[PDB]
DNA sequence: CCTTGGCGGTTAAAACGCGGGGGACAGCGCGTACGTGCGTTTAAGCGGTGCTAGAGCTGTCTACGACCAATTGAGCGGCCTCGGCACCGGGATTCTGAT
DNA sequence: ATCAGAATCCCGGTGCCGAGGCCGCTCAATTGGTCGTAGACAGCTCTAGCACCGCTTAAACGCACGTACGCGCTGTCCCCCGCGTTTTAACCGCCAAGG
């Protein structure tokens, strides 16, 4: 419960600025913690429903890695 | 003679079925073949990957259910699991 | 004393979070908002912490590169200060509904 | 046939023929292409129902593409999920950003 | 006598949201089409089909990107498109680096 | 050669797209784009003709270049 | 489960040799050689299937590394595989 | 030279690669010029690219590559960025992008 | 008597043109949201510690699947019909602006 | 508002043409029969995921406060809409051609 306030202020603001962006408005917050969860619920779905056909309780490094693959959002590193 | 392939009578009997009284353009026809070839390439694939990435190389049904609900969006997906798996116990039910 | 009239705080962090090469968002309540999404379509799930970190890496990608598409939609809007109709037609050009 | 033998209306041993042909395994089972079938059945079904209703609309009779791209565009899933998709004699939305409507 | 501007050019919109036939017709398409395909290999014959298939998906193509463009200058607080917000949809997408 | 496509054309273009009012250097501008775009396509496709071994491109490597630039297009037998 | 880490090092010793590296690089470098192998691999089985031969050689391999990668890296990249097939077929 | 990658004069092993393909479910058969031919693609894009991590990690005084090295060189390049287009990097970020409007003129 | 080729009628989307009007752009002035600091409070992070599902990993037997001759009728190539739309004039209506 | 009048919609009409019925084939689905190991399953083992807490500290939160880009407004000036006027891409026709 509540994490999706744990999204802090600042951490936006190292996120802005590392993204370069210079002035924050103060109607930003919350539409980033939406977009963010929405973004969090599909990847995970995806995840979980690997994890599903795999029969073991746990997900791994790779279900991840494949899941995100499948979205075309395709991210190195890790391996898979 | 090379015969070629279409899936136009199937789904047309399919058309048939749901309405009875439409009728259909032979081109839209040839699209619902090309939306048949699409939809089975990217469940096919997604069928290999399950392959790869569980290390086997048998088929069966739940495969291509965990395929389907990793494709389609949820409600659509759930709807054509259960239209799946009630066919597969009335066909496996008997012969 | 120096209370300064702004421009080199705000550009200098940038200077700094781009000279920088690790994260922004630490780690645990990044997790306990993960386990929260994950407890809703399967209970009870284990998981490994690389997958988590691979989580963070991507979601900050993803963040930043709707920022930086946002950042010259405010260029484009001759103003310096976001809006969040500028999220919202980057996400529209994106196909990202 | 067993499509009839799963009440069905999908020919399945020409599914399992393509399923050999495409190496998309090493062997195959028996009853994956009768559900493979049945998800196609139920998706065509679906999606020429909404066409039926896009017919239904414009009160013709013989299916346009046009209806065929405009009920996609309609549904939130389908629309979704055919995102990439474009389709010959397509067309868009019908729509109107309303404030560049006159005044 | 003349009529007040603005609203021609909106009622054809109207018009033209309905018949899907191709915009642009056919033999300047095609001889466009053959003098860029003319510096691969020389002198290739062509499916009419595939000059149909090449003239849809180039229609199709260029009016979304219009709307996505269109979109950019109406929150551009403006109504008319410009060459910069060509470039501002096409740097969200990712065409040129 | 580029020339060929006409003012109303991208007019019409905008129409379909439903775009109020133009400017000026938008129809150079449009002329490069679209000139870019049939380049990696045709570039593809005639690659597709090459490994064809044939002197006609087919309708069926065009869809297929359409699918490797991720743009599938239904309609013409893909 | 093998990963070509040694094989980075002989290449990096023909190109940089004085030069080191970490432990994740490496990762990443195998998660980019194994993306573009399952990438060309999986665009010739297209061509297979989409031209009918049971088989694939190198002509096939040839246009698909045509098919993805651009002109520079493309015309390179012919160059060096068909280099190889020389002086492998030589002896 | 018994090994054939000794009869290749390179650096990848072709029967792993053979392997591979074999247990792909890729093709039903494969021939003999084929793997070579795509492993000697891939070595030399390893080799290329890694000129790229070799310069840009002698940019900053250091022995060993580091993931921002390898993203700093993908970007700088322009073949390698239309390449990895919609590929992130773990431990990547991303440019210097300093907009004009910004400095203190 | 046969190719087939520049020449030429038919015409309709294509390039000028003006004028102006309404929309784009610089300024103006405020102002109220928002950077910045500073002190105050907080929760995260790190290092141990128990610590146990449970994945990770290994024999095994089977049934379902790989594969092979008949068979056969459904699926497919060709032919043939009619009413479904494509456009056309009627006429009616509804935008739109000058009034 | 309010009328005149362009612009569009919408209703028989006919025509023509392809969608759909239809019909006689033949080749892959079927049917049945025969090996076989992949995997469903039982079970062993040790890792690692989890939970918890104590200590450290740097990181967030609230507020004090100016202030300065965001914005509403303004005037203005200009340059696209559009309607008019040629005007040239483009197409079926075909008489000399020679030949």
């Amino acid at each position: 419960r509540d994490n999706i306030q744990g999204i802090t202020k600042p951490a936006i603001r190292r996120l802005a600025r590392r993204g370069g962006v210079k002035r924050i408005s103060g109607l930003i917050y919350e539409e980033t913690r939406g977009v963010l969860k929405v973004f969090l619920e599909n990847v995970i779905r995806d995840a979980v429903t690997y994890t599903e056909h795999a029969k073991r309780k746990t997900v791994t490094a790779m279900d991840v890695v494949y899941a995100l693959k499948r979205q075309g959002r395709t991210l190195y590193g890790f391996g898979g | 003679r090379s015969r070629k392939e279409s899936y136009s009578i199937y789904v047309y009997k399919v058309l048939k079925q749901v309405h009875p009284d439409t009728g259909i353009s032979s081109k839209a026809m040839g699209i619902m073949n090309s939306f048949v070839n699409d939809i089975f390439e990217r469940i096919a694939g997604e069928a290999s990957r399950l392959a790869h990435y569980n290390k086997r190389s048998t088929i069966t049904s739940r495969e291509i259910q965990t395929a389907v609900r990793l494709l389609l969006p949820g409600e659509l997906a759930k709807h054509a699991v259960s239209e799946g798996t009630k066919a597969v116990t009335k066909y496996t039910s008997a012969k | 004393p120096h209370r300064y009239r702004p421009g080199t705080v705000a550009l200098r962090e940038i200077r700094r979070y781009q000279k920088s090469t690790e994260l922004l968002i630490r780690k645990l309540p990044f997790q306990r908002l993960v386990r929260e999404i994950a407890q809703d379509f399967k209970t009870d799930l284990r998981f490994q912490s690389a997958a988590i970190g691979a989580l963070q890496e991507a979601s900050e990608a993803y963040l930043v590169g709707l920022f930086e598409d946002t950042n010259l939609c405010a260029i484009h809007a001759k103003r310096v200060t976001i809006m969040p109709k500028d999220i919202q037609l980057a996400r529209r050009i994106r196909g990202e509904r | 046939t067993r499509s009839s033998r799963a009440g069905l209306q999908f020919p399945v041993g020409r599914v399992h023929r393509l399923l050999r042909k495409g190496n998309y395994s090493e062997r195959v089972g028996a009853g994956a292409p009768v559900y493979l079938a049945a998800v196609l059945e139920y998706l065509t079904a679906e999606i020429l129902e909404l066409a039926g209703n896009a017919a239904r609309d414009n009160k013709k009779t013989r299916i346009i593409p046009r209806h065929l791209q405009l009920a996609i565009r309609n549904d939130e899933e389908l629309n979704k999920l055919l995102g990439r998709v474009t389709i010959a004699q397509g067309g868009v939305l019908p729509n109107i950003q309303a404030v560049l409507l006159p005044k």
